[PDB]
């Protein structure tokens, strides 16, 4: 369905061949393409946002509609900030792919599933370590 | 088979002042706010209708 992250690029889910080794040239190229498309899309969305923000902004004479026009901007900027935070993660993942050290958990040497990487291409840890770390985080935070 | 309770009626969310405005469901929250605030300031006319 044209709404996921494989949709952004014109790629369809990969399919590891019977005797296919784990990290080959083709998979790494695939993931690089995916990340590059995702990024370029996000940045073009930022450009849209900025053009909108630059066109709309005006001085309203009523205080109960200046708030109206500055309560949608807060949400918009929130989404843009979040995606900007994800642009650094994508950049780092692009650095691991270029360095040919992509696809393995940082805590334990186990390799992360291919299907999980096609799910969330920025994955840094395996599902088990991810869950444990998320629990430890949420517990140390609250 | 999981719902323990249910709202008594739709109006229970809002006060009387806001409850008097018709078609709140189609009004932005800010303008409902200002509407209620001024509506409570109305002066009685000569002949109520
Ligand atoms: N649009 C988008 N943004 C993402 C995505 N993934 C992560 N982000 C944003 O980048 C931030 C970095 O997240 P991480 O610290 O790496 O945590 P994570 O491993 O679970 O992704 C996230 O923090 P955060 O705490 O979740 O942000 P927030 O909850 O404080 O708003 C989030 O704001 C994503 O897939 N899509
Ligand atoms: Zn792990």
């Amino acid at each position: 369905s044209s709404l996921s992250i494989l949709a952004i690029a014109g790629v369809e889910p990969y399919q590891e061949k019977p005797g296919e080794e784990y990290m080959n040239e083709a998979q790494l190229a695939h993931f690089r393409r995916i990340l590059e498309a995702w990024r370029n899309q996000l940045r073009d969305e930022v450009d849209r946002t900025v053009t909108h923000m630059q066109d709309e902004a005006a001085n309203f004479p009523d205080p109960v509609d200046r708030a109206a026009q500055e309560e949608e901007f807060s949400l918009e900027l929130r989404n843009r900030d979040r995606e900007r935070k994800l642009i650094k993660k994508i950049e780092k993942t692009l650095k691991k792919v270029e360095d040919e050290d992509f696809g393995y958990c940082e805590s334990c040497g186990v390799e992360i599933g291919i299907r999980r990487l096609e799910a969330r291409p920025t994955a840094d840890l395996c599902i088990d370590c991810k869950t444990l770390a998320e629990i430890r985080e949420k517990q140390m935070a609250g | 088979d999981q719902v323990d309770y249910m709202d008594v009626s739709t109006q229970q969310v809002v006060s009387v002042g806001a409850s008097l405005i018709p078609f709140l469901e189609h009004d932005d929250a800010n303008r409902a706010l200002m509407g209620a605030n001024m509506q409570r300031q109305a002066v009685p006319t000569l002949r109520a209708d």
